């Protein structure tokens, strides 16, 4: 689901 | 003919993001000083790999535009320019200047760090293909951001928008080229060039992890959603 990528990309 | 103020102001500040990296020479020290096992080695690629992909987010979240991009599209561009950018990163660290023979003592630590020969052939010929381009700082900061904003990427929704955030940045890599190098009037699309050759390492890269010549591949959750392994 890639969620790690998409909190980096949000709020570090 | 020239940068303008505005053009000078981008390149300074994609230069000063693309700083923020691993220094060249804490990689090349670690490799030179002594000879691991390809099970040591593996183990070094994976944290070497997982500090470069933590850092390309930051970097990728600083190039102009990029925050204004559809959540969905951002995922998109990272996942598929994650290991196209590692490996001209990889690149310009091998054709970086070290004392005399190093350079042939490097290339022989990583053609017998465990990779498979099947792969050791692609990955020697893209690095001296690189080398032979004589290479600024400036031009590996450019060209690596160029490779995260291409429109021309997979599920990519609106690829426009990306186009006008990858325009300016070819505008001033061609500035660039056409100054640091005169004499080459093909040095810039040489450099376009490469970033074709630097597509194929996305096909054949799981295989390339996986033929890793050590018993067990493990790697971080972190690379497992940005590379396809595990
Ligand atoms: O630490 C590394 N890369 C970092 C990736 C992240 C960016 C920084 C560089 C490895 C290193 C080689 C030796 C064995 C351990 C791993 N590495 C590779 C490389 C080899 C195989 C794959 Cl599949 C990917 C990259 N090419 C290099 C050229 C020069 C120096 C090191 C280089």
């Amino acid at each position: 689901d890639h969620q790690l990528l998409r909190y980096l990309l949000d709020k570090d | 003919m020239e940068l303008t103020p505005d053009q000078q102001t981008l390149l300074h500040f994609i230069m000063d993001s693309y700083n923020k990296q691993r220094m060249p020479q804490e990689i090349t020290n670690k490799i030179l000083k002594e000879a691991f096992s390809a099970e040591e080695n593996f183990l070094i690629l994976t944290e070497m790999a997982t500090n470069h992909v933590q850092v390309l987010v930051e970097f990728t979240k600083k190039l102009p535009g990029f925050q204004t991009l559809d959540h969905e599209d951002q995922i998109a561009l990272l996942k598929g320019s994650a290991v196209e950018a590692m490996f001209l990163r990889s690149a310009e660290i091998f054709n970086k200047k070290l004392p005399s023979g190093h350079s042939d003592l490097l290339e022989a630590r990583i053609r017998n760090s465990g990779i498979s020969d099947e792969y050791i052939t692609p990955m020697f010929s893209f690095y001296k293909s690189i080398g032979e381009l004589k290479m600024t700082q400036e031009e590996y900061a450019l060209l690596t951001a160029i490779v995260i904003l291409s429109p021309d990427r997979q599920y990519i929704k609106d690829r426009e928008a990306v186009e006008k955030l990858q325009e300016p940045l070819l505008d001033v890599l061609q500035k660039l080229c056409k100054i640091h190098q005169p004499e080459n009037p093909q040095h810039f699309a040489c450099l376009l060039g490469r970033l074709t050759e630097l597509r194929t390492f996305n096909h054949h890269h799981a295989e390339m992890l996986m033929s890793w010549r050590v018993n067990d591949h493990k790697f971080t959750p972190l690379l497992c959603e940005i590379w396809d392994v595990q």
